[PDB]
């Protein structure tokens, strides 16, 4: 009984995971030790909720082991149950009073539960206990708890002047024992500002600047404290002075560039900023002034064009090679940004002609040729650049994308598989998220996705030696699709691991004494599944998952009468929607802010799993931000209305009665063209994905879509159709 | 331009960007959390603006369709701070208190911008101020000129010795150490290097400026 449990933990502790599980699984069908063992096992296997239940049970069965409360506080913190972690922290504190860690962790739990005064008192009581000249190895932790206490008093103070004045006296008292001086000074200045004590603040901002004169943020806060934020004459004089204190730093040189209006003065400061960078051969020179092109294009462009063309005209190409090539490089970017591509090419060619060993020049020239519509030449140039550094991930990916745009399939495949030549692994590592960064992986997912669509079309054409070719292609279609899905699926693993890495810190930060950093970690962990790269991977993978679902239903209707290294298993799934949810979508949806929530995604996800009242909620919330005349809105509503006619009966009713209050707002396309117009590309694309459902006239729909793309270059239009219409035209297999 | 500031936990995912690594060991991520949550005042970053710090591509805000056309899209709908360098720092925790540069990294395209130097000066000062570190030691391979120059010359590390055949390929190492003193590490000490006014922090800066302008 207890034996079966400990048998499992042993088994897991060895590595026989499957046998461990059955041993534990039927052990369930008790002892304090038994509950403890299972709590441990469930933690080890990331069943934190289950682990918490079993730990609580160990106690409720007369466990004498007080270390269980520490296990609980950790687990409860990890899953976000801070109400119960507080109880655990209090219990553990009572049994192990002699360690400051347990005081700090109790205070942190009180703070998180909104018990700020209690948290303050907890910290203050230990503070008093530790007046007896704290030893050198305890001074760091002590400094951190003093500042943490000030954090809590600062928050509680809000805008109250008396309270703020007290937070400041406390701040001043603790200063000699606080070693986080940046932290303390930044807090001091903020308080000063909130007290209306601007001269005091400016002194602190000047102190922060002198400690790090390369931090733009201190300079902007200084301006506000001096009350000259709108004063060009005084700002000019201020930065001129700060430039004499800090002549090697960018903010005094750069900030006047954002506000000066006098042409001669601005020209001079632009010259002083840019020309020394060109003369040093700084590759980033243009990137450094790009924000000026972005925010002051018409004013700064002509000035810098003149400034840098003049500078160039004075350079000897042979005896001033470094200024010459990096000045030509700047001018190439300058005219590229201005969308003058022939001139951009001239300047990059001059740099390349002089010095062909620099990768930067191939990268820039390939981009310029892309803009000139010369896709094979652009890919060729980038490929030359790739020979200069064959292990660079950025250029490897970019080269693949360019050959794909040039429809050079063989070269794309060759370059794409360079780092993964053996067993789809990089240097013995199967799981790419353990060795490559997320961008390399998503770029590969996209490239394979595109390689997959290419084979997909070749198959369609073969359908209309040959049986061998079809066999070759059917096989490449599976391989490229699997690789795309496998690449996308590596991404969530990055972020799952980060979330789970938190676990040891719920106690380690307490022991190290970094409660402020700990709280930032908690906010961070609550946002992991909303990062740009995570969201990008999720939405791009979603089309593979939606299509495995959609195409299976298609093939099913089609045959109604009829008688691992490349991710093959992933693409044969019969639960693609559940796979998307567990691997990508649930964690994102659990964390995303409502003002960041993508309601088109939510609608289309819940549509395919039948949850038609979530569909309605998504449609409604969408309108509340984007209007009821938006093409996308009309499209979702139409599809939802049709759904109320294959879905659950007792819920088609619910939606209908929920839709009863859209009564004011049969050929459904013509209704669409008349109530919403034919200009909303996203609205048209949405109809296209459900056109055989509504139904929606596909020929007329495609024409509207193609009209709305009339603006774009012909080759580009093709690529749009391939990505946005094709996959919904013909089912895989 | 470039911005220099203290690292936070929000920076650690950005540190993995392949543009910041010569050889990619992405399993170091928990080790990075561990630094930032153990010595939260010791590490610094250099940044420019971005939409996704994890995206290695020079992302042009004024040309989106080229991204969609590259397959960066969901097949369904149409149309922050990147690190250009960082220094990851710890106290030795395995003995006078001493600090250790776990990792110093700058994008090659951001060469000749003083970034490694600015980052190291902040880190050295922090090690002394926050942790009362007494020194920082490190070894540099004989052929690594950029690193030798940075530590020995720019940052004035002392060369204790040449460790002969330190490396498996037979290369010697320069064993270096910098004794840390707060008055010597003050960032204002280096504001006029290789080229002298300073803010006294007591004067009325704006007033003094107005009066100086009155002269001429």
């Amino acid at each position: 009984v207890d034996s079966l449990a400990l048998k499992g933990l042993d088994l897991y502790s060895v590595g026989e995971k499957d046998d461990a599980a059955s041993y534990v699984a039927n052990a369930i069908r008790a002892s304090p030790i038994c509950c403890h063992v299972l709590g441990i096992y469930m933690r080890n296997t990331k069943e934190y909720k289950e682990s918490i239940k079993w730990f609580t049970a160990a106690l409720n069965n007369g466990s004498t082991n007080k270390q269980i409360y520490r296990d609980l506080a950790t687990l409860q913190s990890q899953i976000g149950d801070f109400k119960n972690a507080l109880v655990s922290r209090k219990k553990y504190w009572e049994a192990f009073l002699g360690y400051r860690a347990n005081w700090t962790s109790l205070a942190v739990a009180q703070d998180v539960n909104g018990e700020r005064q209690q948290a303050i008192n907890t910290l203050s009581q230990f503070e008093k206990l530790a007046e007896g000249k704290i030893s050198d190895s305890e001074k760091y932790e002590h400094s951190e708890c003093l500042m943490y206490k000030n954090d809590i008093m600062y928050k509680a103070a809000s805008d109250n002047q008396d309270k703020l004045q007290n937070v400041l006296k406390h701040l001043n008292d603790i200063e000699p024992c606080v070693f986080d001086k940046f932290g303390l000074l930044e807090r001091k200045a903020t308080i000063y500002m909130k007290l209306g004590q601007l001269k005091d603040a400016s002194i602190v901002y000047r102190t922060l600047i002198k400690r790090n004169p390369d931090n733009f943020k201190y300079y902007k806060l200084l301006e506000v404290s001096l009350g000259i934020q709108g004063d060009n004459k005084l700002k000019k004089a201020l930065y001129g002075k700060l430039e004499q204190f800090y002549p090697r730093c960018e903010p005094p040189k750069f900030i006047p560039l954002t506000f000066l209006q006098d042409k001669e003065e601005l020209s001079k400061k632009l010259r002083e900023y840019v020309l020394p960078q060109l003369e040093r051969g700084v590759p980033a020179t243009f990137s450094n002034v790009k924000p000026l092109y972005q925010r002051r294009k018409s004013k700064v462009s002509p000035l810098l064009e003149k400034i840098v063309l003049d500078y160039l005209s004075g350079l000897d190409p042979t005896q001033d090679p470094i200024p010459f090539i990096w000045t030509n490089y700047y001018l190439s970017q300058h005219f590229l940004f201005l969308k003058d591509f022939p001139k951009a090419q001239e300047y990059i060619d001059a740099a390349l002609d002089h010095t062909p060993t620099l990768v930067e020049f191939y990268i820039l020239k390939a981009r310029i040729l892309k803009h000139l519509g010369l896709m094979d030449t652009a890919a060729g140039i980038l490929e030359e650049g790739r020979q200069l550094d064959l292990q660079d991930r950025f250029i490897n990916c970019k080269t693949v994308k360019y050959f794909l745009r040039a429809n050079n399939i063989d070269k794309a495949v060759e370059v794409a598989s360079l780092f993964t030549k053996n067993d789809d692994s990089v240097n013995g590592i199967k799981d790419l998220h353990l060795v490559e960064a997320s961008w390399f992986i998503v770029e590969q997912a996209e490239a394979y996705y595109r390689l997959y669509l290419d084979r997909k079309k070749k198959l369609d054409d073969l359908a209309s030696q040959i049986a061998n070719d079809i066999k070759e292609n059917q096989w490449l279609v599976r391989k490229y699709k699997g690789l795309a899905l496998k690449r996308f699926n590596a991404i969530p693993k990055f972020y799952k691991q980060f979330e789970d890495d938190q676990l040891d810190f719920h106690s380690y930060c307490m022991r190290k004494g970094t409660p402020r950093a700990y709280l930032e970690m908690l906010e961070w962990g609550k946002a992991l599944y909303t990062k740009p790269m995570y969201v990008r991977a999720m939405k791009e993978a979603s089309k593979l998952y939606f299509q495995m679902h959609d195409d299976r239903l298609k093939r099913k209707s089609d045959s109604l009468d009829e008688n691992d290294v490349f991710g093959e298993k992933l693409i044969e799934t019969s639960t693609p929607m559940e796979d998307f949810a567990t691997e990508f979508y649930n964690n994102y949806s659990m964390q995303v802010r409502e003002d960041e929530r993508d309601y088109i995604l939510d609608f289309e996800f819940n549509y395919r799993i039948g949850k038609l009242a979530l569909c309605f909620a998504s449609l409604n919330k969408f309108a509340k931000r984007f209007g009821t005349t938006s093409g996308l809105f009309g499209s979702m509503a139409i599809v939802l209305l049709h759904a109320t006619r294959p879905f659950d009966p007792i819920l088609k009713k619910v939606v209908t009665k929920s839709l009863e209050k859209e009564y004011s707002e049969f050929d459904w396309l013509n209704f669409y063209q008349e109530k919403f117009g034919k200009n909303d590309i996203n609205g048209l694309l949405f109809l296209y994905r459900y056109r055989d459902d509504v139904p929606i006239g596909s020929s007329n729909l495609k024409e509207m879509i193609i009209s709305s793309l009339s603006p774009l270059e012909p080759h580009s239009q093709n690529e749009i159709l391939q990505y946005y219409l094709y996959p919904y035209d013909v089912p895989d297999y | 331009p470039i911005n220099i500031r203290r690292a936070t936990i929000n920076d650690i995912i950005c540190m993995q960007n392949a543009n910041l690594h010569n050889l990619p060991e992405n399993y170091m991520m928990k080790y990075y959390m561990y630094h930032i949550l153990s010595w939260p005042e010791a590490s610094f970053v250099a940044t420019t603006t971005t939409l996704d710090c994890e995206d290695s591509d020079e992302q042009d805000e004024n040309d989106k369709l080229e991204l969609t056309l590259d397959g960066t899209n969901d097949g369904r709908t149409i149309k922050g701070e990147k690190l250009v360098g960082y220094v990851l720092v710890k106290m030795n925790d395995d003995e006078p208190p001493n600090g250790h540069i776990t990792s110093l990294s700058v994008m090659r395209t951001y060469r000749r911008m003083g970034i490694a130097e600015n980052l190291m000066r902040q880190a050295l000062f922090a090690l002394r101020e926050v942790h009362q570190a007494e020194y920082v030691s490190l070894h540099v391979r004989q052929s690594n000129r950029a690193a030798l120059h940075l530590y020995r010359d720019t940052l004035a590390f002392e060369v204790l010795s040449i460790e002969k055949s330190y490396y498996q390929d037979g290369e010697d190492a320069y064993a270096m150490k910098k004794v840390l003193k707060l008055e010597e590490l003050q960032i204002s000490n280096f504001t006029h290097r290789r080229l002298k006014l300073e803010d006294d922090l007591e004067s009325d800066l704006l007033e003094d400026i107005i009066k100086q302008g009155v002269n001429d």
